[PDB]
C-alpha cells in the first residue's frame, strides 16, 4: 500500500569480561547472514534480496576517552536519532561494538521495525553469541536455527486458507461488536496514531510487600492473572469507567515457530474490560483470566486485519497491558551479559507491563506518550496503585467498586475548596428590604415607563397590598399565584406576598390553559393576582380567588408586618418532569437569603447602580432581580414586556435608564453581540459595570468577543432551580478568561455555605480531571418538590460525607480542574437545555404517546438547517411518530393538539411520521438514523420582500407562502436577525415577537388610544387632565407621568375622527364646551388640575374659566408655551407646521388611516381664527421657551403668573429632555 | 444508565434522617451515616408507592412552623 514508517528498535548488550572483539564482529556477519529475513528490501514493493551483504561492525575504543560511558551513549544516540532510509538495498541492520573498558563492551544493535520485534531480537543476539562461543572452542560455524523467509510466508498462506481462519475472524468480529470505547489516563483526546518514537520510560519496584501479602492470601490465584486483575481495576477506577477497551500482547506464532522466527511475533489485540462494582478481586481475576484463555485460541489472527474489516478517527483501544517476560539471557564463558533497551518504538497512549518476581514482590514498567503524560503525574498515578494493592492486602473481601483510589493530599484540597462556612443572620427577605428602606427612604427604588417609586413609597405600597392579601385570607405559609405583565406592580406583588409570610408562584400566561389549571391544582394557592384582561382564562379553574392589581393603593404607613419567618417557603418555580406532569420546586426563605447576601458581598451594589428586570418571572433568575437591588440601595427598572427577546429594544432599554447590572443567557448574549456595533456598544452598553451569565455552557470565545466590544466585566454562574438560583461562580473576563484552556468557561467555585462533590456510581470521589456525577450540598438546597415525595427522595438524596445532612443530585457531569474550579461536561439523563430553557424530553414523549392512534413517539433535538447555525443554540425539537393502525396521522392537526398541552418551547416545530421506529441491532433507537425534515399560493407583491429575507438567513429559496420560518430551520435567535432585517426594508418596525405568534410568509405580511379619552396612567387619587394640541392627541404627555406622585391619575382627552369635536365644531367654544362634557362627568365636582401646551393651552384656559362659572375651584392650570389668540396670522403657520413635523417624526413613520392627524391640523387652523380669551382671575403656571413678553401678553387673562425659564423652542418644550426639568415642577406644585 | 439512581431495574432502600426527610439509597452502595433504614430494598415503582403514602408533609403550608 504505502511505504512504511522507518523507526527502529535499538538495544545494547553490556558484556563484562574478556571479549575477542574482531572475532565477535566476524560472528555478527555470520549470524546476520543466516537469517534471510534481515535481508528484506523495500522499493510500492516489499521482498527479500539475497544478494545483499553485511559489513563488519566498526569497533570503537573509548578507554582513552575522558568519559567512556557518556561518549558511548552519544554514539548510540547519534545513530538512533537519524531517520532510516527504508529505500535502497541498504540492509536496515546496524551493529557497533563500543569498548568502554578492558573488560567492558557495549554491543549496540539497531533493526528496522519490520525485521524484528521486542520478542525476536534476542534470538539473533543469542545465535551470534553461539557462533562466537563455538569458534572459541575450535569448532565449525553452527547451522542456521531460523526458518527461511519462504517457509514462514507459506506458513501464513497455510493459515488464512484454513478453518482456523474464518473461525478466528468470526470471534474477533463479535469481539469488536461488544467492544466498549477506549479510555485514557490523559484528559486529552486519543489520536489514532502517534508520531514520536521518543517516549517516556518509567520503572518502579514496589518494596512495601503489600502485593506479597495479597498473593499469599489468594494462593489459588496465579500471580500474573492477579497483577493483571489489579491493573484492569486500577485503570478503570482512575478513569471512572467500568467498561473500557484496552490492548493486550498476544503472539501470531507459537511453540517452536516463535523461537525460530526472525520476527515480528507480538500481536496487540483489543480487550474489552468490564469492572463489576460488586465483585471481589478473586472473581475479577478469575473472569479476566478465563477471558484471555478464550482469546488465546484465536490470537494467531492478525491485528492489522481487525482494523481493515472494522485514517485519523478514534482508535480501538487506549492502554496496553503486557504480562509477558522476554528472555535476554546469554551464556558466554566467563562473560556477564546484560541487555539495555534504547528504542522500543512509538506508543500512542500508555503501555503497562507488570512483573511479579520470584520472591513475590511486584515491579511495573510504564511507557507513555510524551505529549499526553509527564514524569510527576505518572508517579502520582502509580502511587494510587500502591494504595490500591494495600487495601486488598488488608481486606481481600473488598469490593472492586468500593476501593479507594484517591490520595491523602487530594482529600485535603477538597476540604479547602468547600470551606465556605460564613455566619449569616437568621433573617428573611422582608427584613432585608425593610433594613435598606430605613437607610435610604428617599433614594429611587422601582421604576417603569409610567412610574418611579422611592424606597419609602415602595414599602408603603408593599405593606398596603400585603394587608389587602391578608384581608382576602392569605395567612403565613400559603401560596399566591401571580400572572402579571412586566411592570412595577409585578415587583410590588412579590414583595407583598413575602411581606405576608407567603410564597409566590409565578405563572407564564403564554402557557395553555390546561397546563396552568394543572399547575394551580398541584400548588393550590390561596389567591391569584392578575389583571382583568387575563381573568376570563381562569374561570374554568374551580376554588380559586382572584385579585386584580394594576394600580397603586392608598398608603397607610410603611412599618413592616413581621409575618415572614426563615423556615417559610419563599417561592415555588415549576419545571418539567420526566413523567409527563410538571413539578414545583419549593425554595426556603433561608436558602434565598444566603444566595443574595453572597451576591451582594461578592459583587457589591451601591445607590448609583441600576439593575434591570428583564428575565421572565417563570425563570428563577428573576428572583435576584426582584430583591437583590433592594438589599443594597440600587434602582430596579422594568423592561417593556416582550423586550427580553429583542436585542434592539434591549439596547434602547439599557441607554434609557443607564443600566449597570443585568443578566444574560449565553444564547441571548451571542444574539445580542451579533446586533452590536462598537458605535452602538458605547451608546447602550457603556454604563454596564457587571453582567452575569447562567443557564448554559458559556463559550469562552463569546466572552472575548464581549470583552472587546464593551470591556464590561462578565461572570459565569451555575446552578439548578433546586439550589436557589446559582450555586457556583467563576470570572469570565480579564486574566481568568485568558487562562481558560477549554471551550467553555468553568462553572467555578462554590458560593457561601455550599459544597460540591463530583462522585462516581458507588458514591466515591473522583481524582482531578476525571468526569463524575455532580452533587450539591449546603444551606442553599430546596425544601423539596411540591406534592412529589417520590421525586424528592430520588433527587435530594443522603450525603455520606456529612452524616444526617442532604445532598442534591444534579444530573450534570463535571470534573475538577488543576485550580480547583469545576468544569461542566454534560448531562447523564434526557434533560436538555435549549437556549437556556430547561426541557425534559421525557415529558414531550409522554404527551405524544397519548395522542389519538399513536403507537410510538420520539422527541429529538437537532439543527434542522446549517445556515442558521450562526451563534447561540440552534437546536430544534423534532417529533417522530408511528401510527398504531398504519394510517397517516395528519401531523399538523396533532401539532395543534400538542399546543393546548405543552408550553410553546416544548412543542415540536415539526412532526414526522415514520413506518418503523429506526432501531439498531441493539434495539436502543439509533438517533443518527432519525431523518432530518426536508427544506402553495406563490409569494405575492408585498410579501415578496419578506420571502426574500427568509432565503438570506435560512440559506434556502422559499417561493410559496405558508412557509413556516421554524420548520425551515429557523429559531428565536434567528428571528431577532429576521425582524431587524425587515425593519430596514420596511418603514414600519418589526419586533422579533411578531415572528413568534405568526411565523409564515403570508401571515407575517398581514401584521396610543384613538378614543376620546386617553388613559395615560390610572392611579387612585387626584386626576390631572392633559388637553390635546393641534394634532388632537395627548400622546406626547406620556413622559410627564414618571415625574408625578404615583397616586396621581393622568387622563388626557383628545379629538378623534370621524365624529370628533374639532371636525364638527364651527366655533372653538363649541369644542371648548364639548370637552367640558367629558371632563365634568368624570369629576362632577373639583378641585381641578389642567395642563395644555399650545392649542390645548388656550383650550384649558377656556375651560378653567368656564369652570369658574361654577361651583368648583381650579387648583392647577399649567400652560406649555401657550399664547393668547389675540397675539389669518402668518409665521405662526410656520410654527404649527413645525408642530406637525415634530409630531409625525415621533411616530416612527408607522401609519394610511392617519390622515386624521393632518386633518386635525387643517381643522385647527380654521378654529384659531375665531378665538377669544376669557378672564380667569385665578393663578396659573406658565412654561416659556426662551429661544422664541410673556408677562404683559397674558396680564389681563390671569391675575397670577408664576413662570419658569427653559432654554428650548416652542417645538421642543414638550420634548422628553425638556420634561427632565419641567416634570419635577408639576409634582412640586401639585402638592 | 450512568447514574445508579436512574436505573429502573435497581433496588433501593428508603432511609430517614432526624428531620423526617426520606432518601432512596441504592442497594449496591454502602449505607450512609445519620440515616435509618425504613424500607428494605424495593423497586423503583414500589418506592414511589410507599413514599406517596408515608410522606405528605411536603407542602409550603407544612413549613409554616418548625
Ligand atoms: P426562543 O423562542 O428558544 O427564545 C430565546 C430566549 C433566549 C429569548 C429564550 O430561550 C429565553 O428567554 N431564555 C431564558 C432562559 C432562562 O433564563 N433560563 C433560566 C436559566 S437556568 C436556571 C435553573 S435551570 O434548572 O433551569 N437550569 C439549570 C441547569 O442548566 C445548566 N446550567 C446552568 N448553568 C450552567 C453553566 N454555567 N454552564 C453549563 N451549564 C449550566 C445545568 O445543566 C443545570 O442543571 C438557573 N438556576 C440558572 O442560573
Ligand atoms: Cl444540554
Amino acid at each position: 500500500s504505502e511505504l512504511p514508517s522507518a523507526w527502529s528498535v535499538a538495544h545494547y548488550v553490556e558484556l563484562t569480561g574478556e571479549v575477542d572483539s574482531p572475532l565477535l564482529a566476524r560472528a555478527v556477519v555470520a549470524g546476520l547472514a543466516q537469517a534471510d529475513t534481515l535481508r528484506m528490501r523495500f522499493t510500492v514493493w516489499q521482498w527479500v534480496d539475497d544478494a545483499l551483504t553485511f559489513e563488519l561492525p566498526e569497533i570503537i575504543d573509548l578507554r582513552t576517552n575522558i568519559d567512556p560511558h557518556g561518549t558511548a551513549q552519544a554514539l548510540m544516540q547519534a545513530d538512533l536519532q537519524q531517520d532510516l532510509r527504508v529505500d535502497s538495498g541498504k540492509p536496515l541492520v546496524f551493529h557497533q561494538l563500543i569498548q568502554v573498558a578492558d573488560n567492558r563492551w557495549y554491543w549496540y544493535q539497531r533493526y528496522h521495525h519490520l525485521l524484528v520485534d521486542g520478542f525476536s531480537f534476542p534470538a539473533i543476539t543469542r545465535q551470534i553469541a553461539n557462533i562466537y562461543c563455538t569458534w572459541l572452542r575450535g569448532e565449525p560455524t553452527p547451522a542456521s536455527p531460523f526458518t527461511p523467509f519462504a517457509d514462514v510466508v507459506e506458513e501464513y498462506q497455510q493459515y488464512r486458507e484454513s478453518e482456523a481462519w474464518q473461525r478466528d475472524a468470526a470471534f474477533w468480529a463479535e469481539q469488536r461488536r461488544q467492544l466498549p470505547p477506549p479510555a485514557s489516563l490523559s484528559p486529552a483526546p486519543l489520536p489514532g496514531r502517534s508520531a514520536s518514537a521518543d517516549i517516556l520510560r518509567l520503572k518502579l519496584e514496589f518494596t512495601d510487600g503489600e502485593f506479597r501479602q495479597l498473593a499469599t492470601q489468594l494462593s489459588g490465584v496465579q500471580r500474573t492473572d492477579l497483577a493483571l486483575a489489579l491493573a484492569a481495576l486500577w485503570l478503570g477506577r482512575l478513569c471512572n469507567r467500568m467498561d473500557y477497551a484496552a490492548g493486550f500482547i498476544f503472539m501470531r506464532r507459537l511453540g517452536s515457530a516463535a523461537l525460530t522466527a526472525t520476527g515480528p511475533v507480538l500481536n496487540v489485540l483489543p480487550l474489552g474490560i468490564h469492572i463489576a462494582a460488586q465483585e471481589t478481586l478473586p472473581e475479577l481475576a478469575t473472569r479476566l483470566a478465563a477471558q484471555l484463555k478464550k482469546m488465546r485460541r484465536h490470537q494467531r489472527y492478525d491485528a492489522e486485519q481487525i482494523v481493515r474489516d472494522s485514517a485519523g478517527d478514534e482508535p480501538l483501544f487506549g492502554p496496553v497491558l503486557n504480562i509477558k517476560v522476554f528472555d535476554y539471557q546469554l551464556d558466554i564463558p566467563d562473560v556477564q551479559a546484560q541487555t539495555h533497551t534504547l528504542a522500543t518504538g512509538p506508543v500512542n497512549d500508555l503501555e503497562l507491563a507488570l512483573f511479579p518476581d520470584v520472591h513475590g514482590d511486584l515491579s511495573i514498567e510504564i511507557l507513555a506518550n510524551k505529549q499526553r503524560y509527564d514524569e510527576p503525574t505518572l508517579i502520582q498515578h502509580a502511587e494510587r496503585l500502591k494504595m490500591l494493592i494495600a487495601q486488598f492486602a488488608a481486606d481481600p473481601a473488598l469490593l472492586c467498586g468500593d476501593v479507594d483510589i484517591m490520595l491523602p493530599g487530594e482529600y485535603a484540597q477538597l476540604a479547602q475548596l468547600n470551606a465556605t462556612q460564613v455566619e449569616i443572620p437568621e433573617t428573611t427577605l422582608s427584613a432585608l428590604v425593610a433594613e435598606q428602606a430605613a437607610k435610604t427612604p428617599d433614594a429611587p427604588a422601582l421604576a417603569d415607563a409610567r412610574y418611579l417609586f422611592s424606597y419609602r413609597e415602595m414599602r408603603e405600597q408593599v405593606v398596603a397590598l400585603a394587608n389587602l392579601l391578608r384581608e382576602r385570607g392569605v395567612k403565613p405559609g400559603d401560596s399566591v399565584a401571580v400572572a402579571l405583565p412586566r411592570s412595577v406592580f409585578l415587583t410590588l406583588a412579590l414583595h407583598a406576598i413575602v411581606e405576608a409570610g407567603a410564597a409566590w408562584l409565578p405563572l407564564d400566561t403564554g402557557y395553555p390553559d390546561d397546563r396552568l389549571k394543572m399547575m394551580l391544582e398541584d400548588a393550590r394557592p390561596s389567591l391569584l393576582i392578575t389583571t382583568d384582561d387575563q381573568l376570563p382564562r381562569f374561570s374554568d379553574v374551580p376554588n380559586l380567588t382572584s385579585l386584580c392589581y394594576n394600580a397603586p393603593l392608598t398608603p397607610q404607613g410603611s412599618a413592616p408586618l413581621q409575618l415572614s419567618q426563615p423556615h417559610h417557603t419563599a417561592y415555588i418555580i415549576f419545571t418539567s418532569g420526566s413523567t409527563g406532569r410538571p413539578k414545583g420546586v419549593m425554595v426556603g426563605q433561608t436558602a434565598i437569603v444566603n444566595r443574595l447576601l453572597w451576591m451582594q458581598n461578592h459583587y457589591p451594589l451601591t445607590g448609583e447602580d441600576v439593575v434591570a428586570q428583564k428575565t421572565p418571572c417563570s425563570f428563577d433568575v428573576s428572583v435576584w432581580e426582584f430583591f437583590w437591588p433592594f438589599i443594597a440601595g440600587a434602582k430596579l427598572v422594568m423592561a417593556e414586556p416582550e423586550a427580553h427577546r429583542d436585542p434592539l429594544a434591549m439596547q434602547q432599554f439599557f441607554a434609557e435608564y443607564g443600566v449597570t447590572t443585568t443578566h444574560f443567557v449565553p444564547s441571548m448574549l451571542a444574539a445580542f453581540v451579533a446586533s452590536l456595533t462598537p458605535q452602538t456598544a458605547r451608546q447602550s452598553c457603556a454604563t454596564l459595570k457587571q453582567v452575569f451569565c447562567s443557564g448554559e455552557a458559556l463559550p469562552a470565545d463569546l466572552c472575548r468577543e464581549w470583552q472587546q466590544l464593551t470591556g464590561a466585566p462578565l461572570h459565569n454562574l451555575y446552578g439548578p432551580t433546586e439550589a436557589a438560583v446559582d450555586v457556583s461562580w467563576y470570572p469570565a473576563f480579564g486574566e481568568e478568561l485568558a487562562q481558560v484552556r477549554g471551550s467553555s468557561v468553568p462553572i467555578g467555585y462554590p458560593v457561601w455555605n455550599t459544597g460540591l462533590r463530583i462522585l462516581d456510581a458507588m458514591m466515591h470521589p473522583v481524582p482531578p480531571g476525571v468526569a463524575g456525577d455532580l452533587y450539591l450540598t449546603g444551606i442553599q438546597l430546596a425544601q423539596g418538590y411540591l406534592g412529589r415525595p417520590d421525586l424528592t427522595a430520588s433527587r435530594f438524596i443522603a450525603d455520606p460525607f456529612a452524616p444526617g445532612e442532604r445532598m442534591y443530585r444534579t444530573g450534570d457531569v463535571a470534573r475538577w480542574l488543576d485550580n480547583g474550579a469545576v468544569e461542566y461536561l454534560g448531562r447523564s439523563d434526557d434533560q436538555l437545555k435549549i437556549r437556556g430553557q430547561r426541557i425534559e424530553l421525557g415529558e414531550i414523549d409522554r404527551v405524544m404517546q397519548a395522542l389519538p392512534d399513536v403507537e410510538q413517539a420520539v422527541t429529538h433535538a437537532c439543527v434542522i438547517n446549517q445556515a442558521a447555525a450562526t451563534g447561540g443554540d440552534a437546536r430544534q425539537l423534532v417529533g417522530y411518530l408511528v401510527s398504531q393502525s398504519g394510517l397517516p396521522l395528519d401531523t399538523s392537526a396533532l401539532q395543534a393538539q400538542l399546543r393546548e398541552t405543552l408550553p410553546p418551547h416544548m412543542v415540536p416545530v415539526v412532526l414526522l411520521q415514520l413506518p418503523q421506529l429506526p432501531l439498531s441491532a441493539n434495539g436502543k433507537l439509533d438517533r443518527k438514523a432519525l431523518p432530518l425534515p426536508e427544506l402553495r399560493a406563490p409569494k405575492a407583491g408585498s410579501e415578496t420582500i419578506i420571502a426574500a429575507a427568509f432565503s438570506s438567513l435560512l440559506g434556502c429559496d422559499v417561493q410559496d407562502a405558508d412557509a413556516d420560518f421554524f420548520a425551515l430551520g429557523g429559531h428565536s435567535l434567528l428571528a431577532m436577525k429576521l425582524a431587524a432585517q425587515l425593519s430596514r426594508q420596511v418603514a414600519r418596525q418589526v419586533t422579533p415577537g411578531q415572528v413568534m405568534v405568526a411565523s409564515t410568509v403570508a401571515k407575517l405580511a398581514t401584521i396610543m388610544g384613538f378614543e376620546t379619552i386617553l388613559p395615560l396612567r390610572e392611579g387612585n387619587g387626584p386626576t390631572l387632565f392633559c388637553f390635546h394640541p393641534a394634532s388632537g392627541f395627548a400622546w406626547q404627555f406620556s413622559v410627564l407621568s414618571r415625574y408625578l406622585d404615583p397616586q396621581w391619575s393622568i387622563i388626557g382627552i383628545q379629538s378623534p375622527r370621524p365624529n370628533g369635536p374639532m371636525q364638527t365644531a364651527a366655533n372653538l367654544d363649541e369644542v371648548c364646551e364639548a370637552h367640558l362634557a367629558t371632563l365634568l362627568e368624570q369629576q362632577p365636582h373639583g378641585p381641578y388640575y389642567l395642563l395644555g401646551y399650545s392649542l390645548g393651552g388656550t383650550l384649558a384656559q377656556g375651560i378653567a374659566a368656564r369652570l369658574r362659572a361654577r361651583g368648583e375651584q381650579v387648583a392647577f392650570l399649567g400652560l406649555l408655551d401657550t399664547w393668547p389668540p389675540e397675539t389669518l396670522d402668518p409665521e405662526v403657520l410656520a410654527e404649527i407646521n413645525r408642530e406637525r413635523e415634530a409630531f409625525l417624526a415621533a411616530q416612527q413613520g408607522s401609519t394610511e388611516l392617519f390622515t386624521t392627524i393632518e386633518g386635525n391640523y387643517a381643522d385647527a387652523v380654521r378654529l384659531l381664527t375665531t378665538a377669544h380669551s376669557v378672564p380667569f382671575d385665578g393663578k396659573a403656571t406658565l412654561f416659556v421657551a426662551e429661544r422664541t413678553s410673556p408677562e404683559r401678553a397674558w396680564s389681563p387673562w390671569i391675575a397670577e403668573l408664576d413662570i419658569y425659564r427653559q432654554d428650548c423652542a416652542h417645538v421642543d418644550i414638550i420634548s422628553p429632555g425638556t420634561f427632565e426639568k419641567i416634570g419635577p415642577i408639576i409634582r412640586a406644585t401639585l402638592n | 444508565f450512568s447514574n445508579p439512581f436512574d436505573d429502573p431495574q435497581g433496588a433501593f432502600y428508603i432511609l430517614r434522617n432526624a428531620q423526617g426527610q426520606f432518601s432512596l439509597w441504592p442497594q449496591q452502595c454502602v449505607l450512609p451515616a445519620g440515616w435509618d433504614i425504613v424500607c428494605q430494598p424495593q423497586s423503583q415503582a414500589s418506592c414511589q408507592q410507599w413514599l406517596e403514602a408515608h410522606w405528605r408533609t411536603l407542602t409550603p403550608t407544612n413549613f409554616t412552623q418548625l
